[PDB]
DNA sequence: AAAAAAAAAAGGCGCGTATATAAAAGCTATGGAACGTT
């Protein structure tokens, strides 16, 4: 065991506050992205932290596309900034993790329909339609994407030690359903 | 009379109050006995197999049809048929002698 | 005409507004059918439907 | 598409199986006594 | 989802394709419910089985079968980028055999039959020529 | 003034890279004026 | 003989498949209403 789900991704929602005006954001800030006709959120992102800033006309930006949750939030404080800098009173108000999206490798192949047919509480394969498993450990919370390959996916969380500490009580059955 | 039927009066039950507001029946074709191994193979079944282990001496049945859209006005598979031995679509139906001893079916 | 272009490089400020999309590629070349260079290529283009 | 092959190889199974010419939901109406078992007793018979 | 459970308890080898072309489910809410089902009856409480019924499909014979039985016994052992989906480890175990043999049903027929890749198969296939070591029974 | 006054009709981007294709457009480059039938532009924003 | 053109595809990523979170903004459908309608 003692393999690391590294974070693949941090998301994180930060409410501005306040009522900006759609088509002066995409024609005043510059880092700015909105279309009408798809979905009325701004698609905001700084190249430093490189996250998105999911911002809609309601003032709820969301930080996605780090792999920390420290990024997913020092972008959220320039990604407000930057608001302000367009002429607003836009406010950093309301930050929250939302999402932890990790993954890991095993080095070795799992046999997921031996996890499938004993751990079937607990596992889930699709060869034909999904090449990992979903082992969706209940304490912690958190889902643990078993591939073949050994990708053990997880997600679904915004405690950083939920994905690890998942992992450290699900080895042993992935060795259990090994082939060596 | 078995042959007459499976060789007439199947087809011309279909050339019938087929055709549905539209969907057409055209012709009908006759495998010979076979059995749907259970989740496995499909293959041929001498007489024989099917008494020992209970099957059914059947044939499929396959009919021709052309899906028709109404357009501004103004190959399928179905059942299975049983084959009465030696009809003229039973394996032994022409068969010799000393296959028929090989077939373990006394001639 | 004929000559087909080719644009590469680092885009600092996107901007999309009523099917006006905006792009200041920075350090982009442009190639004619002759590769041009531009460090700061101002492109301003909207729907063609 | 969505054939009930299963209509026709069952209905003309059971049918042979009993010998009731009728229907399968048809227990008595239907005419009984045809498609006996092939008495094998001696080749004459 | 309890019609797959049925043929699995019951040894039937299904395809969630299969089903799918039954039943219009989108496949990816069939595959949350399949999930979500089968943790149920794990609650309320083995893949060779596919091989013949493609075999059968494509019109394949029994020595031939047992050949790719033998195949995908030891695809088992063999990892080697044994299988990830075997469901590829199987199809390609299958024109193993038949390359193997001098059959006309080359890979068009056998992809457009069981609506797999044609490209799969090869990147199988590639690992597979080195594999081929072990797999001489007779 | 390096100005690509174009019609834009795809635009791709997966996560680092965009894919601009360009349209029908009239491009003055630096004392030299250039008109394209077709553009692809990829760009690449950090 | 030799130039130039006309056109299939190969291979690569299309995105797309599923898998899993996490976010409410056009649209859907569910859920609630009781009063217009004979």
């Amino acid at each position: 065991s003692g393999i690391v789900p590294t974070l693949q991704n941090i998301v994180a929602t930060v409410t501005l506050g306040c009522r900006l005006d759609l088509k002066t954001v995409a024609l005043h800030a510059r880092n700015a992205e909105y279309n009408p006709k798809r979905f009325a959120a701004v698609i905001m992102r700084i190249r430093e932290p490189k996250t998105t800033a999911l911002i809609f006309a309601s003032g709820k930006m969301v930080v996605t596309g780090a792999k920390s949750e420290d990024d997913s939030k020092l972008a959220s404080r320039k990604y407000a900034r930057i608001i302000q800098k367009i002429g607003f009173a836009a406010k950093f108000t309301d930050f929250k993790i939302q999402n932890i999206v990790g993954s890991c490798d095993v080095k070795f192949p799992i046999r997921l329909e031996g996890l499938a047919f004993s751990h079937g509480t607990f596992s889930s394969y699709e060869p034909e339609l999904f090449p990992g498993l979903i082992y969706r450990m209940v304490k912690p919370k958190i889902v643990l994407l078993i591939f073949v390959s050994g990708k053990i996916v997880l997600t679904g969380a915004k405690q950083r030690e939920e994905i690890y500490q998942a992992f450290e009580a699900i080895y042993p059955v992935l060795s259990e359903f090994r082939k060596m | 009379s078995f042959n007459q039927f499976v060789d007439y009066t199947l087809q011309d039950i279909i050339c019938e109050d087929s055709t549905l507001i539209e969907i057409s029946f055209g012709k009908i074709y006759v495998t010979k006995p076979m059995v749907n191994e259970s989740d496995g193979v499909t293959h041929a079944l001498y007489p024989q197999e099917a008494r020992l282990r209970n099957l059914t001496y059947s044939s499929g049945l396959f009919v021709d049809v052309k899906k028709r859209t109404y357009e501004a006005i103004d190959k399928v598979f179905i059942g299975r048929l049983p084959i009465m031995l030696r009809s003229k679509n039973c394996y032994l139906s022409e068969a010799t002698e000393s296959d028929l001893y090989k077939l373990k079916e006394c001639p | 005409t004929q000559s087909k272009l080719t644009v590469k490089g680092n885009l600092d400020t996107y901007g999309f507004c009523d099917d006006v999309w905006t792009f200041i590629v920075k350090n982009c070349q442009v190639t004619v059918e002759s590769v041009i260079s531009v460090d700061k290529l101002r492109i301003v283009a909207c729907n063609s439907k | 598409l969505a054939i009930n092959a299963k209509t026709i190889t069952s209905g003309l199974k059971y049918a042979l199986a009993t010998g009731n010419w009728g229907e399968q939901k048809k227990a008595m109406s239907s005419r009984a006594g045809v498609s006996q078992v092939l008495n094998r007793y001696t080749y004459s018979s | 989802a309890s019609i797959l459970i049925g043929c699995r308890r019951a040894e039937v080898a299904r395809t969630f394709k299969e089903i799918q072309s039954l039943i219009h489910v989108k496949t990816k809410e069939f595959g949350k419910t399949l999930n979500i089902m089968k943790n149920i009856l794990r609650g309320k409480s083995q893949n060779l089985t596919y091989i013949p019924r493609f075999c059968s499909h494509l019109g394949l014979p029994m020595q031939v079968t047992t050949s790719a039985e033998y195949t995908a016994k030891k695809c088992k052992e063999i990892k080697e980028i044994a299988g990830k989906s075997p469901i590829t480890i199987a199809v390609v175990s299958i024109y193993l055999n038949i390359l193997l043999f001098q059959i006309p049903i080359t890979a068009a027929k056998v992809g457009q039959t069981l609506q797999v890749t044609e490209g799969t198969i090869k990147s199988g296939y590639k690992i597979l020529y080195e594999h081929r070591d072990k797999l001489v029974d007779p | 003034e390096n100005l690509m006054l174009c019609l834009y009709d795809k635009v791709t981007r997966t996560k680092a890279r965009w894919k601009c294709s360009l349209k029908d457009g009239v491009v003055t480059i630096n004392r030299n004026d250039y008109t394209f039938q077709k553009a692809q532009v990829e760009a690449e924003w950090v």
